């Protein structure tokens, strides 16, 4: 409900901290450009259902807006313009040549089937066709949507266009063009961020005590990066429960039996709640899982030194403040979960080359890129006496607000 | 009974091969029941090469050609000729068409005089054919395919024309003689066999069994390829998933020849036959015999972290695409030049084999088969599990089961592709959504939801994370015969593992258990690549919301998705057909997930009972060729229960998600209770079910979701034959039931009463385990509780006929209450009957634990059962020693029968010897496939000394009698139990279920002497509800079908059959006579006049009227006397008199066995349901015997015993005097000791004998069960091998086993005893020198052992005592160690810990003076009675020796032990500190 305000606020905050006018907030308050469309669908019974689509662009001084669409019932138009101004502040964090964007559609995709979900997705394409492209507007996929829809959403472009655009959307297969590297994406850049953290607090990677709270793809590939890294992994969760280990915890053994869904814990055996695996003893927290997990109660119980909230918003403003008073370095998820938007990007380019790389060029570009973020945040954090995330905020506003004054906007 | 093969490493080939081996199968004859008569053939058979310069000779026309360019058939005909020339005819001209030459045929000589009567009478003709091979076919394994197109398009042709014929083999590398002969019949029956031109290099010979007594020529086997000793209990599911892929199956080695080969399977076949049938498709599709095997029976890769990665990437790739043929199994299969043996993943038969130095190898079951040189033997091994033995002819050496495994491991990349294909489902974080409905109330209704089921099923699943107990087990009706709508899941009831196959323990045995569930579609079996492994895999089936919205939302087109739903308004075949249309419509467009959903149901829709849907989804899919190319989902309401989740699973279900529960679960949470929030509590439910899941399996014996899955374990109870094959073929249904009409029609009733209650917003309280004022019938309703406490405690009669009235009439409670006497006979007066007194000896109070009642209530039942001259019968708890002595006041504690159970907790010598009858507990009622655990808070000092435990501690009773693997070992207890007290009757008791009657033909064949037969119904103390519920069959099915088959067989004379289960009137016991049962148990209602009110609280220890309590403050309250039951048995003679004055019948025996007086009565035809119920299975009278009257004649006569120990030991035993004497003993004499012990225990008692008194020396093998029972004064040495069961429930003495002199190899590296040994020992000391089998002193409870070696699941159960191993120790050791000290020397303590169970065990080292001091005078004892080589360099190196050995003991027995040792430090006597103790660690 306050969701856009809440980006306001912290927009406005980001401003008054660099200088700028208000002028600069009135302009980057809300997107210049948001849609609404209505999209009839035949259904397999041979009705008719018209569905509500909306697309926002946030700004596009800087270049194409980059957005996801994302197939839920409970999409909005503030939700949508909050989630376009959010990808703005990560694209400026990363320093990437792309705007904020956001699409989403009002739907049950659990109801829905697989031909009506592929003649929704082209029928938004349509929709949005005409401010949409590889030069003005890239989307990506987000809740319930995936390489398929990806494809279909390409195809129709495509089959509007006259000739193959795989640049006019990201996410896509390798054989449409897709990019290596997009589902260890996220977890290499919360391990690039957590080295970079290990590096500038002094604690040594080898040997360091690492806790994991959520086994996804992103949990297991993370997990798999510090124990080759040499980081010993002494907790991991997932949605059973989770285990403890001081000496380390056999994660080959446990990728080896891990399933589709993640699960790794025995049946007959007692596990260790979330919970009491927050409070474990330990260097280096990643909660990457269900989001309200840190608050006053368990962050003087927290013994981590580094946390990184590889989730979104796994962390309160009590948290972070706790945090910050006991001497705590919390990376942010606005930086650390912006891998998936880099290998977007590194789709993108890919496609406009027409030369498409191999998962080597992709870590080494990404661990750049990444490394570079970090750095500049942490040094604008460490001249002023600020927060991570208000830094990474302000990094992100900064680049925006300099292309429109220079272009002209304000 | 059992396996043998005799053979030569490098081929040499010869006719004392084929001696030895029908030595072996003379020897092993001995293993084998005996049944109707001893000269009729029970089965057997013989497997060799092709005899070629035999053919050759006695042909002298058929020109053969080279060995491998030619065949030859073996065929077993008719008598009748015709037909004999028609087949042979076809079989020409098939083999004309397929190209190859017809060289002749020949006519196999048979001596059939030398045969029994009944094996003479189906003697067939006896005709082989001899195939040459066309100059196309360059190579051997083409040819043989041709051989089994031409056999298998045979064999198509025949049974399309009715023909009765059989092909025994047809092979260019093997020939097979087999019949219904005994091993001295098959050479006289066979004369080729005496010829000495047979020459092959090895020869593999089986001797069955025949659990009943008409077997047939073609069952017998050496089958084909292999033989099989066992039983496979996962043969439904395993033929559904075959017939399912060979419609897909496509293979470029046939070509087109899969459409002559598509039956694959034989449908009438038997498990044996079946497994070959499949061995060998597959060996012909292109893979090795060893790759076969493998894949059939793999090794447990999930939760064993003792198996490397290639072959745990192997094993989960086939798991893909083969699910395991689970069950006790041992094979031994051979291709001509190869030979394999291998047995299942748990390792459950015996396999023993002595490789000597002129490159022969002797494998069988038993060890003393042959006699060998000591001097030539070098290896004496076992077949471990896990581990092939493989023989290359050509090679002319044994290849490592190492090698083996690694070069097909490697020969793929399976760990990569498994690595790369697989899929994964990561859910969205932020698309949460705890889902709601509004109607939650209204959907509970017509689920049938209850207020009792949530609170009492829900909440503590929650609370515990295990399915919840219970007690006194089901008293309501059936579902067919109640009144009030019921589920279809109430119809089926869970089968379970009897005889045949054990149960296991899953949470012991976790390594052997796998629930991985595979959905998708699979991929080409035959040619499988990378394709068979990119589908989605999970760990449990059961999904949640969010797992579920994944999967439905997966999009990948490769894994797509279908949603059906399955709901009905009018006609329910309608709807299965539209569900039928539309998976063959999405699977044609490419679908791999159909999800059954009952969403979307309203007042007009009612959803499909989802058992129903999804067992005909399933069978259709099966038929149609197109199962293996998808998986279901179902989403149902109506799933909450383990027992539901099982049944769905069972008939086909891939994954289930419970919504309504996920729904109950957040309201309430939200409403304030169950502050545990909605995640972990959906995740702790998902856990609990998928465990109870796992413990339904293991009462079957089947370790893997993915096998019971396709074998349907569950049999029907009120549901019509025609519904059965349409949508539930294969399963049981006795008395048929209900159709598709009526189940449609409870299903609407209960949507639309549901749906409408438009007066309350509350749940109705259940009656499933509580009884409740207009809910469901309760047959100790508190109106006959009442009434019958009252008539007991007044001795009066008319309230106990009114009592005995409300129980019979008024209400329809079990089948037997369906039956009315016909009315039109001759009454007679009172007094020309058998008096109450004759007819009370038939009646017994039934077992239970002194542990789970009181002292004053067992000792009550047991001083009623002495004076009315009946029968009591002990538990498991064991029993006091002082009550076997009557009290001065006349009363008599003793128990007449005495129980044997799994956990063998009280067995001794005295314990046996002090009885007139011993009962095996096969099963009961209430927990017939499960075991049992008692909490250290619950072991009060009062029974641990009772069952020789520490107090304190808890104990485990295995679900298995780990003796009792199969039939046979049922026998061999059975014998065991007659050589310690041959003054007893051996009781069987068993829970009735579908093939019951065939389990007691084959008991009887074992020779038990009695068989109790015990319904669903009956009671316990301590059980989980499902399981109380959902399990077993009412006693009148089994008792009808085990009368009927027994007299069928002509056993029924030769046994004393018994039934139990809601005995509570003099009607139900004539109704029990009438259907065939001699004696009479009863349980519950002695429990009800002693004052038990029903409260099902036994469990918690909590009863107000001390009944089922060991708190002394409620055991003051007990009230009950003896004189009370005496008077309520009175009572029912009475009745039973009085109802036998009604019928015409003067004598029971007279009686018994006359079901043509009964009838079906008004009020079963004016039932709904009920009127469609066939009892005339139950009504059927065989001609024959009714009454037990042959003793069953045992062979305690003959045995070693008491032809030569006995006549020279008696005079010593009674003088007290030492006495030493030797023997030559054989496998034949299995016991060897036991009637002296027991002889000494009754002469003496538990004090026994001096020790080393009476010293008896072995020279040479010996049989199972050795040292068994020998109480305190004996000592018995064995210098050579021993087999499985060594020191079974030893009570004292001494047992040595020392290597033979002449065997010069290391003792340590040889193995020496068999699997099971010491086995619920209590007392005594051991000596092994050499290695050990699987489960090593599994119970043992005091006895000190010192052994070089041993297998795995060492010291399973242990409670007492010591063990010291001199070498290594196999997997899963300590695996339920309650109690007892392990030492262990090792030098990888890593690998030792990584073997052992971490879950209640410390590591800790040699440290305290005392122990060291111990160990060492038993190794040094050791050392002087056996000369150890180890134990000497030990010894010698002692200083090294104790820095390097491992201690093992259980946490809570050391902090027990400490406590009272402090406690006696402090100065405090035995029994009060041992009390402050156990309060203190059980506060
Ligand atoms: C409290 C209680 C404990 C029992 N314990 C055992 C037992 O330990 N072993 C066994 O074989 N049967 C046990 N039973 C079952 C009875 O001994 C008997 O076999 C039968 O199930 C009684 O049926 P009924 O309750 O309908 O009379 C127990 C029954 C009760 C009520
Ligand atoms: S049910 Fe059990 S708890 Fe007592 S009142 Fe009866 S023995």
């Amino acid at each position: 409900l306050d969701v856009l305000k809440s980006t306001q606020t912290v927009i406005h905050k980001a401003l008054e901290k660099l200088g700028y006018p208000e002028e600069v907030y009135e302009l980057l308050k809300e997107p210049m450009r948001l849609l609404t469309v209505k999209i009839p669908v035949r259904m397999d019974d041979g009705s008719v259902k018209i569905f509500t689509g909306y697309r926002a662009q946030h700004n596009d001084s800087v270049g194409p807006t980059k957005g996801g669409i994302r197939f839920h019932p409970n999409v909005t138009e503030k939700e949508v313009k909050a989630l376009s101004i959010w990808m703005s502040l990560k694209c400026g964090i990363i320093d990437l040549p792309y705007g904020g964007g956001k699409g989403g559609i009002v739907c049950d995709p659990r109801d829905m089937s697989f031909r009506e979900l592929e003649r929704l997705s082209r029928g938004y394409v349509r929709a949005i066709s005409q401010i949409v492209g590889p030069t003005k507007d890239v989307p990506a996929p987000d809740v319930f949507t995936n390489s398929q829809i990806m494809a279909w959403m390409m195809d129709e472009y495509s089959r509007i266009d006259e000739f193959n655009s795989p640049g006019f959307i990201t996410g896509k297969p390798l054989v449409l063009g897709g990019s290596h590297g997009r589902e260890s994406a996220t977890a290499k850049g919360v391990t690039i961020c957590i080295k970079e953290a290990a590096k500038k607090r002094g604690i040594d990677i080898k040997g360091a005590r690492v806790v994991v709270q959520g086994f996804g793809n992103a949990g297991s590939y993370l997990a798999k990066f510090m124990h080759d890294a040499g980081a010993k992994v002494v907790g991991i969760s997932d949605a059973y429960g989770g285990l403890y280990d001081p000496e380390g915890l056999d994660i080959d053994y446990l990728l080896d039996r891990r399933d589709s869904f993640g699960t790794v814990t025995k049946l007959f055996n007692d596990t260790i709640t979330n919970q009491e695996l927050l409070e474990l003893d330990c260097d280096i927290l990643v909660p990457a899982a269900i989001e309200n997990q840190i608050t006053e109660e368990n962050a003087h119980n927290i013994r981590a030194k580094i946390v990184v909230e590889a989730a979104n918003g796994p962390t309160t403003l009590e948290g972070t403040k706790i945090l910050s008073d006991r001497d705590i370095l919390l990376v942010p998820d606005v930086l650390a979960s912006a891998g998936g938007v880099t290998v977007s990007y590194f789709e993108w380019v890919q496609n406009n080359q027409g030369f498409y790389w191999s998962e080597e060029e992709v870590e080494e570009k990404l661990e750049k890129m990444m490394v570079k973020s970090f750095n500049n945040i942490y040094e604008m954090a460490n001249n002023r006496r600020i927060d991570m995330r208000l830094a990474a905020y302000m990094v992100g506003v900064r680049k925006m607000a300099e292309a429109s004054r220079f272009r002209g906007w304000i | 009974c059992g396996i043998g093969l005799y053979a030569h490493l490098k081929g040499k080939q010869t006719h004392d091969i084929v001696k030895q081996g029908l030595k072996m199968l003379c020897q092993l004859d001995h293993r084998g029941g005996q049944g109707s008569d001893p000269d009729t053939g029970d089965g057997a058979g013989l497997l060799v090469q092709i005899p070629d310069a035999f053919f050759r000779k006695e042909c002298k026309n058929i020109n053969l050609p080279e060995k491998e360019r030619y065949g030859v058939g073996m065929v077993f005909f008719s008598q009748k000729e015709d037909e004999r020339k028609k087949i042979e005819k076809q079989i020409n001209a098939l083999i004309e068409q397929e190209g190859q030459v017809v060289l002749g045929w020949r006519t196999v000589p048979v001596n059939v005089g030398k045969i029994g009567t009944v094996a003479q009478k189906s003697c067939p003709f006896v005709r082989q054919v001899f195939i040459g091979a066309s100059s196309d076919l360059k190579d051997n394994l083409s040819f043989e395919r041709k051989l089994y197109v031409i056999r298998k398009q045979a064999e198509n042709w025949g049974v399309t024309e009715g023909l009765d014929f059989y092909f025994a083999s047809l092979s260019s590398q093997t020939i097979v003689y087999k019949g219904l002969l005994t091993p001295e019949q098959v050479d006289a029956f066979y004369s080729d066999l005496q010829d000495e031109a047979f020459v092959s290099a090895f020869a593999l010979v089986h001797s069955r069994f025949s659990t009943n007594t008409f077997p047939t020529w073609e069952r017998a086997h050496p089958n084909r390829y292999l033989v099989h000793n066992g039983e496979i209990n996962t043969l439904r599911g395993n033929i559904n998933w075959m017939r399912a892929r060979e419609q897909q199956f496509v293979s470029e080695s046939f070509g087109e020849d899969l459409n002559k080969i598509l039956p694959i399977l034989n449908a009438d076949g038997s498990d044996s036959s079946i497994l070959d049938n499949a061995f060998e498709f597959f060996v012909m599709a292109g893979r090795k015999p060893a790759h076969t095997a493998m894949m059939l029976i793999p090794e447990p890769w999930t939760e064993n972290t003792h198996m490397s990665k290639e072959k745990r990437a192997f094993y989960e790739y086939h798991s893909s695409l083969m699910e395991p043929w689970d069950g006790p199994t041992a094979i031994s299969f051979t291709d001509g030049k190869q030979i394999g043996a291998i047995l299942d993943r748990n390792g459950l038969r015996p396999a023993r084999y002595y490789v000597t130095k002129d490159d022969y190898i002797i494998f069988s079951s038993e060890v003393g088969v042959i006699e060998v040189e000591q001097e030539n033997v070098l290896y004496k091994n076992r077949l471990e599990p896990g581990k092939m033995l493989l023989i290359d002819l050509e090679e002319g050496r044994i290849i490592s089961d190492e090698e083996v495994k690694t070069q097909i491991a490697t020969e793929y990349p399976y760990q990569k592709w498994l690595e790369e294909e697989l899929v994964q489902v990561n859910p969205d974080p932020e698309s949460r959504e705890e889902e709601q409905f509004s109607d939650l109330l209204t959907r509970q209704k017509a689920f049938g939801y209850t207020y009792e089921d949530i609170q009492k099923y829900l909440i503590p699943v929650i609370k515990e994370g295990k399915d919840p107990l219970g007690s006194m087990g089901n008293d309501a009706p059936l579902a067919v015969l109640s009144d009030r709508a019921q589920s279809l899941f109430n119809y089926f009831k869970q089968l379970f593992a009897q005889v045949t196959n054990p149960p296991i323990d899953a949470i012991r045995e976790q390594l052997v258990t796998s629930t991985m569930t595979w959905l998708g579609a699979e991929g080409d079996l035959l040619h499988p690549s990378e394709r068979n492994v990119r589908r989605i895999k999970l760990y449990t089936p059961v999904l949640s919301n969010e797992q579920f919205y994944a999967l439905k939302t997966i999009v990948h087109p490769d894994l797509k998705s279908q949603k059906i739903d399955v709901l009905f308004s009018e006609d329910l075949e309608r709807g299965l057909k539209d569900m039928f249309t539309q998976a063959e419509k999405a699977i044609s467009q490419g679908v791999s997930l159909l999800i059954l959903s009952d969403k979307k149901m309203n007042e007009r829709l009612t959803p499909i009972p989802p058992l129903l849907a999804v067992s005909a989804l399933h069978q259709h899919l099966i038929r149609k060729g197109l199962r293996t190319k998808v998986s279901i989902i179902v989403e149902s309401g109506e799933a909450r229960e383990v027992h539901h989740f099982a049944a769905l699973i069972g008939y086909g279900a891939d994954a289930i998600n419970p919504y309504l529960a996920y729904a109950t679960y957040k309201q309430e949470i939200d409403e304030g209770r169950l502050d545990i929030s909605y995640e972990e509590a959906v995740s702790k439910y998902g856990k609990s079910i998928t465990e109870g899941v796992v413990k339904v399996m293991s009462k079957m014996g089947i370790s893997t979701v993915q096998s019971y899955r396709g074998a349907q374990i569950f049999e029907a109870v009120g549901i019509s034959r025609d519904v059965i094959d349409r949508y539930f073929s294969g399963t049981a249904s006795q008395l048929g039931g209900i159709d598709l009409q009526t189940i449609a029609e409870e299903a609407q009733r209960r949507h639309r009463e549901a749906y409408q209650d438009d007066y309350s917003k509350t749940l109705e309280p259940g009656s499933d385990f509580q009884w409740r004022n207009g809910g469901e019938h309760h047959a100790f309703n508190p109106k006959t509780i009442h009434t019958l406490q009252w008539a007991c405690r007044r001795n009066d009669y008319n309230l106990f006929k009114q009592y005995t009235k409300a129980a019979d009439e008024e209400r329809i409670g079990f089948l037997r209450n369906l039956f009315a006497f016909d009315g039109n006979r001759k009454p007679l007066k009172l007094e020309e009957v058998e008096s109450a007194e004759s007819i009370v000896k038939r009646f017994k109070t039934g077992a239970m634990s002194f542990g789970s009642l009181s002292k004053e209530a067992h000792e009550a039942l047991a001083i009623a059962m002495n004076r009315l001259g009946g029968k009591s019968n002990s538990g498991e708890g064991g029993e006091d020693p002082k009550r076997f002595v009557p009290d001065e006041n006349g009363d008599d504690r003793r128990s007449a029968i005495k129980q044997i159970a799994s956990g063998r907790f009280g067995v001794k010598s005295h314990y046996l010897v002090n009885a007139d009858e011993l009962q095996i507990k096969m099963a009961q009622g209430a927990k017939p496939g499960e075991g049992g655990q008692l909490p250290g808070n619950k072991v009060y000092p009062w029974v641990a000394d009772v069952r020789g435990s520490t107090p304190g501690v808890g104990l485990i009773s295995p679900p298995p009698h780990h003796d009792i693997y199969s039939i046979e070992d049922l026998a061999q207890l059975i014998h065991d139990l007659k050589n310690a007290n041959r003054d007893a009757r051996i009781s069987v008791k068993l829970v009735s279920k579908a093939g019951v009657g065939t389990i007691a033909a084959g008991v009887a064949k074992a020779t038990a002497d009695v068989i109790v037969i015990s319904g669903y119904d009956g009671g316990t103390g301590a059980s989980p509800k499902t399981s109380i519920k959902h399990t077993g069959l009412p006693w009148e099915l089994g008792l009808a079908e085990a009368h009927q088959t027994l007299m069928l067989n002509g056993l029924r004379d030769r046994v004393v059959l018994e039934t139990d289960g809601k005995l509570m009137t003099g009607r139900d016991v004539v109704m029990a006579a009438l259907l065939g049962a001699e004696e009479f148990g009863f349980a519950t209602a002695p429990l009800v006049v002693l004052g038990c009110v029903m409260m099902r609280a036994c469990h918690l220890d909590t009863c107000p009227v001390g009944v089922a309590t060991q708190n002394p403050e409620l055991r003051k309250k007990f009230m009950g006397d003896p004189d009370h039951i005496v008077n309520y048995m009175l009572f029912i003679a009475e009745e039973v008199r009085e109802y036998m004055a009604a019928l015409g019948f003067k004598t029971f025996d007279e009686m018994i066995g006359r079901t043509d007086v009964l009838h079906v009565s008004e009020r079963a035809k004016e039932h709904w349901k009920a009127s469609q119920l066939d009892l005339s299975t139950l009504l059927y009278q065989p001609e024959g015997v009714r009454t037990f009257q042959s003793p069953q004649n045992h062979k305690i006569d003959q045995s070693l015993d008491i032809t030569t120990i006995l006549p020279a030991v008696q005079e010593a035993i009674e003088s007290g005097k030492e006495a030493d004497i030797s023997i030559e003993i054989n496998n034949t004499n299995r016991v060897a000791g036991t009637i002296t012990g027991s002889e000494i225990s009754k002469r003496y008692g538990e004090e026994g004998l001096p020790e080393d008194t009476i010293k008896l020396h072995f020279t040479g093998s010996a049989g199972q069960s050795f040292g068994a029972f020998v109480p305190k004064g004996m000592t018995l040495y064995l210098d050579g091998d021993s087999n499985d069961y060594v020191g079974k429930g030893l009570s004292g003495g001494k047992i040595i086993v020392k290597s033979s002199e002449g065997f010069n190899s290391a003792s340590d590296d040889n193995v020496i005893i068999g699997n099971v040994a010491f086995y619920g020992a209590t007392s005594g000391e051991a000596y092994i020198n050499g290695r050990a089998g699987e489960r090593f002193a599994v119970r043992n409870s005091g006895v000190n052992v010192v052994v070089e070696g041993i297998g795995d699941h060492g010291c399973e159960y242990m409670t007492g005592g010591s063990v010291v191993v001199l070498g290594d120790v196999g997997k899963n050791f300590a695996a339920g160690m309650s109690g007892g000290i392990a030492y262990v020397l090792t030098e990888d303590v890593k690998a030792f810990k990584r073997k052992c169970n971490l879950e209640m065990i410390l590591f800790e080292s040699l440290e305290d003076e005392k122990e060291i001091q111990q160990i060492k005078a038993m190794l040094e004892r050791h050392t002087a009675y056996t000369n150890s080589q180890k134990a000497e360099d030990l010894l010698d190196q002692w200083e090294d020796s104790v820095k390097k050995f491992v201690k093992v003991i259980p946490k809570n027995y050391k902090q027990m032990l400490a406590s009272i040792e402090e406690q006696k430090a402090a100065g405090l006597s035995d029994e009060e500190a041992i009390m402050f103790a156990f309060e203190a660690n059980t506060k």
